[PDB]
């Protein structure tokens, strides 16, 4: 249909966070059989391969923000290929990696709807500065350079020339918080961005902060919504194989939830699985866990739901 | 596991010009190892940081360079003081495995060992035990094997060697052919003999005696 | 500032519980940093150093309660020691132990403000009487010396003259009870005393449970709240490291979160962690969980809330 | 010099399942290499030529698979007669290196070796040598480590050990302690000890005779 | 300027050829500095990094085709790679590798100039068909795939269905041909192929064959030119570390000249550099001898003369 009709873009790129290993990012999710476990509902599945990250030897560092080329071609090379598949018609499906990545997958995907919503579920805001962290890390700066109401602000770090903002500080909901340095609360707080940390959700229940998230973005007019989903979000009792594991976080009972509200919108438009990573599970048990996770986190995106999904013809027959 | 190959396993040059290493990956690391400075009983100390940059308290001539395969660590100023096994380190894959060790040793000329052989005493004899073992000293470079023999049959179990490091004088090099028997084994035999052989040695040096000769 | 002024008061005691071990209770979280953990939001922490528990060799036996007169004696200390903390206008983390301390630890919370609340976090009620327990473990009997609606009905156990029982029945509320003998059901049921289960915690939400809570207590009348916390409360696939561990507990999402609604009112002013145990762990990680949740749970009491903290000065800068 | 790795070293698997087995590169050969079944002193000939597709007399169950780093050989249908050293061998770069070794041998109950010791003959003596082996026999596993002793005293030098395949019918292993030494260190002691050690032997099976006993 | 303004495109594909090691190609022809070889005289180097080679673990083979399907789906990503740096207005510079490339090297240079020509300069024609070879090497059947005068004729191997034959019969000259299998001749005898083989290299002269070679190609009319250039054309006292050895090669003389006349007509637009093989010297200082063979007639090909190159100011001053 509209909904559950599927680009899939594998990226395997690792140079915007530190601990190599998440390259085999998609190599992990597509061995887990991700393609075949969306094909028994309505899937419109097309592969249009894995993107090419080519090594800029001399990808010398900035003051604090150290592998920035790569990564600023990275997001770039993704911006085109999001822009193609959203030229597609399809739900981007793009899957890696690390948050670095996440700058040209909202960015091609505002050029097409440059009006969207962003449902970034982390436990970082990931919103650090080229300034102002002390990490220099880009799968930690990507919102930073998409927020229009941070311009004339943000450094000319290489890489990110074509790097146009492109959404709005009240067109965006972090959803499950659980550890922001310094800088990243400042600019959560002065820019006014909605927000529903493992406090508020909580505080509300998870559904009334569904409920609240979706009459923030959703309630003023329809339009397309991006859920950039990283899976550190969850809980390290169900995802331990990631990053920066931080404890605390939502239940996978939730993830699921969110990821169910933003289909029953019927409104998904595109879809980031970032910072899977095998390589970190202290047995392969805890990787199993973590991408089984991260697959069914994906399959309840696009409409696996855990109602039912059917196909419409009689089965008393 | 992915192996670190160092593929100079030693290193003999002097005072003077480059002395530049290799350490090879059996995978991409991709510019994410370093390099150190592991003296004898010591802190094995940073040289290069990440394949290239040169961490802070490094003195001048410690460049290398990487990205990703094969690594190079160059020493182009060589001062002696740093004299040391050396070791380059993957670090970005699990678990971070170690190179093989890149002994930097003096570049001198050949010395020739120094060998004789020497009984048990009185004093062991009345404590029972043999350990006949012959004396090497004073050579250039490190490999000598010593043979032992039962007045010509040879000898092993008991048989043990052990080198120290260069010398900071004279730069040289240190073998005991450290055997031990039973006094019983002892008292049968006379002719004890020590068969070194050096690459300065083109016989191999036997140097023997009989019990009871000295 | 008012909250995060901190006197910590480590209480190494055991014998009101009988799994012998919990007397390194304050070695361990001060040895997980508990001190510096606190010291990077403005908290003023001054240690008052840990009490002396001495040795009554002959603390003989009562009917069913054995051990009274070291509990006694131990909670008469700990109620002046809590007394002077407060007033040193600090907040009275008093950490332990087992919950035999709980009565000094909100008797000399009452000493200075005499009408506060009492939130028992705990899989359990503790408010067996010497009388009609089956066990006599002083672990398990703090609250019923410390309510008048009991007074005439407690026996004089030696060790328990100074008592005065000082906090009212409609002025506590449970959160968290999972395995309740008939006994302290009953007293639970006749005093009228507000609780909120497991049952009532999963039926209204943790969020609308912590709103009722703060509606019962505060929604009267502002006044200090004291926040007495045990760590097999939660569930023990997060604290197996207890004495008496309980399946179904608080998950630590919401654990975190009860001290925090708990901070947000401003109205912290007594806290205890109680029944932290490191020699039950069947592996040393089960004891690294059960020691950094509990190590959380106290910074999320004094403000280290999820959301954020910060020093107001401009960061961006 | 690519160093092809053969994971599984040695094998023992009973006529039965599936016996994959595993061989990798250090580099990307790239579906650029084959199988071999080496019987002992035959003709290594090819099981899979180019990480596939079952070559030209090759019975039914030989599939495997690769492309190309680290590879397959699945032995689907086990099929007693293909017990022999199998070997990968990497092709597409110079020069074409080979793995280690892939012997599969018998899985059965394991056996434990019968051992005694035994002196040199008179026949030898009016030859004047001394060979004092000791004989081990029907076992399995393989790894037996034996002992010898000078009246209590430990041996080597003349001490060999030396071992067969496994039995076609008991399907069991071998070795002899081949020790060689002197009639004067014959007849200067009596007490000869065999001391064998297998993984059926608890206790280090000790077998021994004096000199002029038997 | 028009000319010297390069797009390099690394290939590192080796499944045409089956000595494997031909993939360290574009490794050793970068680490050889070709880039700032470039640099010295007015090129605007580009490099647009390497084309990833996925594996197809099942190409299984054709009749007497071998590795059909990788060969094809590299040459088709290398068709979309140089109809890209052509329609940037660059030389593609496309350096692999092995000859199977240059399927799509010469087919996305005719997807913009249809009317070109290839200056083949090879031991060997490379014309064997899937049919009537005896090896089934795709590193000696590009060309068989490009003539249109060859369709209906070639079979439908895997791999191979976008393949668009592009150029004409009378369009290509051989030039170094010195070692050709039956069929590869009868094509070059009844398509009428101009050809100028070590026979007519040395019967006109190097240079009265390049003469007539551009009065083939271009004294009809003025189009482009396509050198697609062997490496073992060249006689292997020069290049040995290379696939296919035969002696009887060009002087590297000759060769530097043939690209230097092709440079002199101005209307070079796309250049192959194949077969270089790192891994066949028998001494690194045949590598060394074969690679700075092949980055110089690289360099002559795009204006570094021999007679000179230079900047237009004044140089006494
Ligand atoms: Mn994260
Ligand atoms: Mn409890
Ligand atoms: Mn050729």
């Amino acid at each position: 249909a509209k909904s559950r009709t599927i680009g899939i873009i594998g990226a395997p790129f690792s140079k915007g966070q530190p601990r190599g290993g998440v390259e085999e990012g998609p190599t992990v999710l597509r061995k887990a059989g991700l393609l075949e476990k969306l094909k028994e509902q309505e899937c419109d599945v097309k592969d249009y391969g894995d993107l090419p990250f080519a090594d800029i030897p001399n990808d010398s560092p900035f003051q604090i923000v150290k592998n920035p080329r790569s990564v600023g071609k990275a997001s770039e090379q993704l911006a085109g290929k999001v822009a193609e598949v959203k030229k597609n018609g399809r739900i981007s499906l793009v899957l890696g990696g690390d948050h670095s990545l996440a700058i040209g997958s909202i960015s091609g995907h505002a050029r097409v709807h440059p009006d969207l919503g962003v449902i970034w579920v982390d436990a970082h805001t990931d919103i650090n500065t080229p300034l102002t962290t002390t990490s220099g890390n880009l799968h930690g700066q990507p919102v930073s350079f998409l927020l229009k109401e941070l311009k004339g602000k943000i450094p000319d770090v290489p890489g990110f020339s074509w790097v146009t903002p492109c959404i709005s500080a009240k067109d965006i909901v972090y959803i499950g918080l659980r550890d922001v340095d310094p800088g990243e609360h400042y600019i959560l707080k002065t820019l006014g961005i909605k927000y529903f940390s493992m406090t508020e959700v909580d505080r509300l229940g998870i559904g009334k902060v569904m409920e609240e998230t979706l009459s923030y973005l959703l309630g003023r007019k329809k339009r397309p919504i991006h859920l950039s989903f990283d899976v550190d979000g969850l809980d390290p009792s169900f995802t331990p194989a990631t990053g920066t594991p931080v404890v605390g976080g939502l239940t996978y009972r939730e993830g699921l939830y969110i990821t169910e509200e933003i289909y029953k919108t019927g409104l998904l438009s595109g879809l980031d699985i970032m910072e899977v990573n095998p390589s970190l599970g202290k047995t392969p048990e805890e990787v199993t866990r973590t991408v089984n996770t991260a697959v069914a986190i994906t399959l309840a995106c696009f409409g696996l739901a855990r109602e039912g999904n059917h196909k419409p013809i009689d089965y008393l027959n | 596991e992915i192996v670190m190959t160092q593929s100079p396993a030693t290193l003999s040059l002097s005072p003077g010009e480059r002395a530049t290493l290799s350490c090879r990956a059996s995978q991409s690391v991709s510019s994410y190892l370093a390099w150190y400075q592991q003296k004898p009983g010591q802190a094995p100390r940073l040289l290069i940081y990440d394949a290239s940059n040169r961490a802070t308290g490094i003195p001048a001539r410690f460049s290398g360079s990487g990205s990703g395969t094969d690594f190079t660590l160059t020493i182009s100023s060589l001062e002696p003081e740093d004299f040391a096994v050396y070791y380059c380190q993957q670090h970005s894959l699990l678990p971070r495995t170690f190179g093989g060790g890149t002994k930097v040793e003096i570049k001198r000329a050949d010395a020739a060992p120094t060998v004789s052989i020497f009984p048990p005493s009185s004093e062991q004899l009345t404590s029972g035990g043999a350990s006949v073992v012959c004396f090497l000293n004073n050579f250039y470079p490190k490999d000598i094997n010593v043979k032992w023999k039962i007045d010509g049959s040879e000898r092993q179990n008991g048989v043990l060697n052990s080198w120290t490091d260069q010398d900071s004088k004279d730069s040289t090099y240190s073998m005991s052919s450290t055997l031990t028997l039973t006094k019983d084994e002892y008292e049968r035999h006379n002719s004890y003999t020590c068969e070194a052989t050096h690459k300065t040695s083109t016989s191999p040096i036997v140097k023997s005696f009989n019990r009871n000769e000295c």
